[PDB]
């Protein structure tokens, strides 16, 4: 059990010594992606029906 | 005890960069409101329920497993087959599509994942390689490149197959109840795997060692997915829930419910810009969730059994869903 | 003198008489329409295309080529005269013709298929396919267009006080003779002896099953009475399919024969709206042919 | 991945041949098969077509009726009965397999053919020149024009480009105007407009002289040029 | 027809594929999948070999060549059990040198174990003649123990012999290890059967059980020895009740609405020899019967396990087996045939809306 313990307790180590940041900026790049590539998205923005290749 | 306390600072910490919510942040945009898709194709030729489907890096290809025991690669543009493959095992629950387009996976109940090359010089479609390690089905497989492909059993524990060699190059184990679903990170130095334990684990390729672990569903992780970005990616549960977890954030970010929806998710994918997610779900439709928002709930309702894959082009141009009626309806 | 179809004489009940025939008529067109209409919705969604799915639509779609032809006769009934008409009087009788042997042939087609079926899949082995249940409808639906050829043919508005009246001119005596027989013997008895041979070898499949496995010990201590209702419930619905086919369709054959006997001995006398209570009896059938075969 | 043809030789004035090509080492039953000529002193001719399943047959305007193309799957033999066998059809005749879903390169595997020596509105694709003198190391450009836009409305454009070098049977170098067959090394490359169409190496080696052809499929027949000679 | 060439020639080889997807699904559906379920140590792994016996090629040398090793992992296995229970029981040893010989086989690695020779040989018999090792034996009531142990502690010789080869009855009462579904098909009169076995697989059955929504029927295997044995090596669970509960889930599953249940109770003869010593209503208070009778036992278990059945919707088709012995499992497999027969029946007749 030891053996397992000790395994179980580097895992947990590891994971909390993270650099993590505020959901702020990860909902703000989140917002910055979809917004950068809104033109370029078909089925949000429904493509002209003679560029449509699905007719 | 340690571990305890490992675990409590974690949550303490965890707690103190969720200052915000994804919510509060998106109250200044305007929804896409109702996006009406139409069943532009309707592909046929499956005789038993659907269990995957990869579309191709073209965005006009598609492989498609069903228990009928074959997979079927179908020109979405024409409504054409172009290969039947038979599988040597009818139970069937994944498939992939290489990036090259030279190769497909397969994989299910026999714990062995096939390979099948598509450019021969005999004409066929040969079994390149099986696969054969894992102590459980497999229930989901990615190929990285043409030489690795990563494969996720009941095992508990995920695989990086070397495929020329036919041997597991490197091992995720970690996992306490099996791993359900997988999905590549847009460079293929990553991936991110949910298990039957309501956790997810972001796991590193190269070192082979799991770097992070999201919690909060309540049953079955049995879909997941990236954001484009890589940054995101979304769960789908059983407890009829998916969710948005932010690797940066390493939290969970925003939820997609709702009251009358008490089935689990079978498949979940974004769109090109992620801007829309889409879900199928065990009522046997196929909702379109606005992914910033969570209250678009567009519906590709064509399907009689459970829609159990979908999927999203390359160019975001359309999308599959393959149910358990054994039609695959390509929306756009 | 020639006997009159769908046209009497309403003496002091004039406005009865008419407005009863027409309201039962009525009923059985709603009825029948309605019935046929959602359950030929109902089978076509189906994406198991059986024999029985392609059947039943078959059998729905005579049922409302059937009763397509109501209006009219509720008009000959309530203008007591024929008005309508030469091109309606070679219409009618030949599509109520069509329409009927086509209903029986396919009650006879899904019985023969539901036992043929049954058979294979026991066997474990091939039967007749898509082309098979293809080749029948068409050779249903030109049998029953060749043999109610006469009754377009042979259908003349007569004036016989003179009204005019849409009857029936046989040219020959053998040929009505032969017409009769024939049409009764291969649109009643040789559908109706294959329904009841196609469901009594079901029946008899399904007890012989039951015995072979009840020679283990018993299938339990208590479900003797769990299987025994199953076999009382499979007698009572193959017994009520026959019974209700001979039932339906007995009437209209008997007057058939009254007809041709009337037209043969002219000492018999048949009564007028004997006639058209029969055909009204037959027109049931249309709308209880989906609650037979549709019945979850 | 071999075919092997068998049955020709000379013939009598008239008369009849059956060609036969065994298929070795591929799945002969999902390939289409054409038969191509080749005059002694002119460029390549096609013949005709069978498809993968026997639906459909071709033949050219001057064969048709007076040939007979078939296959037989189960020992994956082609065959092509001829009779009736005028001046003009003395030729080498090549049997080519052919497959076509999304993605496949026809005419990408020829066999060796054999000799045969007897005793308006089809697409016109048109060579510039006969020959081009050149130097080893060089770069080299011919060029070939069609009749018709061999552009298809469906985006593609069914030009091809093969080699045939001396004493040896064709080989597909470009696949619908722009793709690089199987094994051709990646030297060659072709473009242009509709009814213009160039083919470019890069880095001119030696045995890659021989005869370059330019063939349309948008239709049947399928149409060759003289083909231009890299000596 | 605005086609090209090339799209004409791709439509017709879609058109081929179909017509091939349509031969192969309509001949997957002549084949009767069914799926052999029950609890751990209940006797399907010898159903499966027993009609590879009987309806397959059977098993050559080549297979017994390679079946000798999971023998003598078998017998390892089986010897330490018995030694781990002696010291679990708290028996001692009658005899204080074969004790010794004890610990020669409690440090012996059975996974990597291929040779069996002395003295490996001659320490498990004289551990198994041990007085106190029968009455640990005699008492395997309370703990795991594979019920082949008698058969094979009494062929010692002739398995301990450098030329030994194992016989068919060997070949049925050894373990083969192997994870993952296992199908395997049959010719019962021209009828293409196929029996999927699973249980082999360790992981939830809940995240694949949906897949054999369209088997035509699930045998479910029942041992009749189950009762007398509350395991004392882990906490005390009855094996029946285990059985029990499995039955239940399986039945009420909706995926197996469409397909019927037959029921086999297995190790009859077992259940014949400890009825002469343990009796049912030590265990099971609501049985009330004869005390040294062995059909009234069987009555007793099936009664008890057809009752699970919560609807009338569902017949259950049930048997007595004991899947070791030939010429009685070919009867099994007789009644598996007529079974399914008349499941087939009964789905026509519901789907002709008769039944
Ligand atoms: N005496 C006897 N032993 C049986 C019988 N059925 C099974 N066994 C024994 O029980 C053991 C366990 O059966 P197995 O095949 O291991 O069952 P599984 O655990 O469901 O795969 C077998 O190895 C046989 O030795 C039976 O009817 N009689
Ligand atoms: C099998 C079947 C099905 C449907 C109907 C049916 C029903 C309603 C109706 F109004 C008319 C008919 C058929 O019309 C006839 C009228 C007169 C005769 C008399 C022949 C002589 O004896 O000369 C024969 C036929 C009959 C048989």
């Amino acid at each position: 059990s030891i053996a397992q313990a000790r395994k179980l307790v580097e895992q947990l180590k590891m994971e909390a010594n993270i650099d993590r940041i505020k959901v702020s900026k990860a909902a703000a790049d989140l917002m910055a992606y979809c917004e950068a590539h809104a033109k370029e998205d078909p089925l949000l923005t429904p493509v002209p029906a003679s560029e449509n290749p699905f007719r | 005890q340690e571990a305890e306390q490992l675990k409590n600072q974690i949550r303490d910490a965890r707690k103190a960069c969720a200052d915000a919510t994804l919510s509060q942040i998106t109250n200044n945009i305007d929804p896409v409101g109702r996006i009406q898709m139409r069943t532009r194709r309707t592909l046929r030729g499956h005789l038993a329920k659907i269990y995957a489907m990869h579309w191709g890096t073209d965005s006009r290809l598609l492989v498609s497993a069903s228990q009928d025991g074959k997979l079927i690669i179908w020109d979405s543009y024409t409504t054409n087959k172009v290969h039947a493959i038979p599988l040597r095992s009818s139970w069937v629950m994944t498939c992939a599509y290489a990036p090259s387009g030279n190769y497909v996976a397969c994989g299910g109940l026999d714990n062995i994942c096939s390979i099948y090359n598509l450019k021969t010089r005999e004409g066929n479609v040969r079994v390149s390689r099986e696969l054969a390690g894992h102590t459980g089905y497999l229930s989901c497989c990615r190929f990285l490149d043409d030489n690795q492909i990563v494969t996720s059993s009941g095992d508990t524990t995920c695989a990086l197959w070397d495929i020329e060699t036919g041997q597991q190059t490197t091992t995720f184990t970690g996992h306490t109840g099996d791993v359900m679903s997988l999905s590549l990170a847009p460079d293929t130095r990553l991936f991110v795997s949910g298990a039957c334990d309501a956790s997810a684990k972001l796991w590193d390729v190269r070192e082979g060692m799991c770097r992070q672990t999201f919690t909060g569903h309540e049953s079955d992780i049995n879909a997941i997915c990236f954001f484009p970005n890589g940054n995101a990616f979304a769960t789908g549960s059983d407890d009829a829930t998916c969710r948005l977890f932010d690797l940066r954030a390493d939290q969970e970010l925003m939820t997609y419910s709702h009251d009358n929806i008490i089935c689990g998710i079978t498949s979940v994918s974004f769109s090109k810009s992620g801007r829309l997610l889409l879900a199928g779900y065990d009522d046997f439709n196929c909702n379109v969730w606005d992914a910033l928002k969570a209250d678009r709930a567009g519906v590709l309702a064509g399907h009689d059994n459970r829609v159990s894959c979908l999927g999203v082009t390359d160019d975001g141009m359309a999308v599959a869903t393959g149910s358990w009626d054994s039609f695959l309806k390509i929306w756009n | 003198t020639r006997f009159p179809f769908f046209s009497d004489v309403k003496g002091d009940h004039r406005l009865v008489l008419a407005a009863v025939e027409t309201t039962v008529l009525v009923l059985i067109f709603a009825v029948s329409l309605l019935g046929n209409v959602c359950a030929l919705v109902l089978v076509a969604r189906r994406r198991r295309r059986g024999a029985t799915a392609c059947l039943v639509l078959n059998l729905f779609c005579a049922d409302l080529l059937f009763i397509s032809a109501i209006p009219l006769v509720l008009a000959v009934r309530w203008t007591e005269a024929w008005l309508l008409g030469p091109v309606a009087c070679h219409l009618l009788f030949y599509v109520m013709t069509l329409s009927g042997s086509v209903t029986i042939l396919t009650l006879a087609a899904v019985s023969l298929e539901r036992m043929v079926c049954i058979v294979h899949l026991q066997r474990g082995v091939r039967g007749p396919g898509r082309r098979a249940r293809a080749v029948l409808l068409a050779l249903i639906w030109g049998y029953s267009a060749v043999a109610a050829l006469p009754l377009c043919v042979f259908f003349r508005v007569v004036p016989q006080q003179e009204i005019s009246i849409c009857t029936l001119i046989w040219p020959t005596i053998p040929g009505e003779i032969s017409w009769d027989v024939s049409f009764v013997t291969l649109n009643f008895l040789v559908p109706g002896l294959v329904i009841v041979i196609s469901y009594s070898k079901i029946l008899q499949i399904t007890k012989a099953s039951r015995k072979r496995l009840t020679v283990s010990l018993a299938y339990s201590e208590s479900h003797q009475i769990r299987v025994s209702q199953q076999d009382f419930r499979l007698f009572r619905t193959l017994f009520l399919l026959m019974v209700s086919f001979f039932i339906m369709w007995s009437p209209i054959i008997i007057t058939i024969l009254l007809i041709l006997i009337q037209n043969f001995k002219q000492d018999l006398v048949i009564w007028p709206s004997l006639f058209f209570w029969v055909v009204a009896f037959t027109f049931a059938n249309s709308a209880l042919n989906p609650i037979l075969y549709n019945m979850t | 991945v071999q075919l092997v043809e068998s049955g020709g030789g000379l013939v009598q004035p008239g008369g009849s041949r059956k060609l036969s090509c065994s298929a070795s080492g591929f799945a002969f039953s999902s390939f289409g098969m054409h038969w191509v000529r080749q005059a002694p002193e002119k460029g390549l001719e096609w013949v005709a077509y069978i498809s993968s399943g026997s639906g459909t047959i071709y033949y050219a305007d001057t064969v048709k009726g007076r040939f007979t193309i078939s296959r037989d799957d189960p020992k994956n033999t082609l065959f092509l009965q001829m009779t009736s066998l005028r001046s003009e059809d003395t030729a080498m005749y090549y049997c080519v397999r052919s497959i076509y879903y999304y993605g496949s390169s026809p005419f990408d595997f020829w066999g060796q053919g054999t000799t045969l020596t007897v005793s308006s509105a089809d697409i016109v694709m048109t060579q510039a020149t006969s020959s081009v003198p050149v130097t080893p190391g060089e770069s080299v450009s011919i060029s070939c024009r069609s009749s018709k836009s061999l552009l298809h409305s469906n985006g593609n454009t069914y030009l091809y480009w093969f080699l045939q070098r001396p004493g040896q049977s064709p080989q597909l170098l470009i696949y619908r105007m722009s793709n690089l067959a199987s094994g051709v090394p990646d030297r060659f490359s072709g473009s242009g407009s509709g009814t213009a169409f160039t083919l470019t190496i890069s880095r001119l080696e030696a045995e890659d002289v021989g005869v370059y052809y330019c063939m349309q499929h948008l239709e049947y027949p399928l149409t060759f040029g003289a083909g231009t000679k890299l000596e | 027809c605005t086609l090209s060439a090339e799209d004409k020639a791709a439509v017709e080889r879609s058109k081929m594929i179909d017509r091939n997807l349509r031969e192969d699904g309509e001949k997957a559906r002549r084949e009767l999948k069914l799926l052999l379920l029950g609890t751990g140590e209940s006797g399907k792994s010898t159903f499966i070999k027993q009609m590879r016996i009987i309806h397959g090629s059977g098993y050559s040398d080549e297979d017994k060549r390679g079946f000798t090793k999971l023998v003598y992992q078998n017998i390892f296995t089986a010897m330490q059990a018995m030694i781990r229970a002696m010291d679990t029981l708290k028996i001692p040893y009658k005899y204080e040198h074969n004790k010794a010989h004890a610990q020669l086989v409690r440090e012996v690695d059975v996974e990597k174990v291929s040779a069996f020779e002395n003295p490996y040989v001659d320490a498990i018999k004289s551990l198994w003649n041990d007085p106190g090792i029968q009455e640990c034996y005699d008492r395997r009531r309370e703990y795991q123990l594979s019920d082949s142990t008698k058969y094979y502690l009494n062929d010692l010789d002739r398995v301990a012999d450098p030329a030994y080869l194992p016989t068919q009855q060997d070949v049925l009462r050894v373990r083969v290890p192997t994870t993952g579904i296992i199908e395997y098909p049959f010719d019962l009169q021209s009828v293409i059967f196929r029996m999927v076995d699973v249980g082999g697989q360790r992981s939830e059955r809940r995240k694949w059980i949906h897949c054999f929504e369209n088997v035509t029927s699930i045998m479910f295997l029942v041992a009749l020895s189950e009762y007398d044995q509350v395991l004392v090596e882990s906490d005390n669970e009855n094996r029946m009740e285990e059985s029990k509960a499995l039955f239940r889930t399986i039945i009420t599953y909706p995926w197996f609405q469409n397909s019927s249940v037959i029921l086999f109770l297995n190790k009859k003869d077992l259940l014949e020899e400890k009825i002469m010593y343990s009796h049912l209503v030590d265990y099971f208070p609501e049985y009330d019967g004869p005390q040294r009778d062995a059909q009234a036992a069987r009555e007793f278990i099936l009664k008890m396990f057809v009752d699970l059945n919560p609807d009338s919707d569902k017949i259950i088709y049930s048997h007595f087996t004991c899947a070791t012995d030939t010429e009685n499992i070919r009867a099994a497999a007789a009644f598996v045939f007529a079974a399914v027969k008349d499941t087939i029946l009964q789905l026509n007749l519901k789907e002709y809306n008769l039944v």
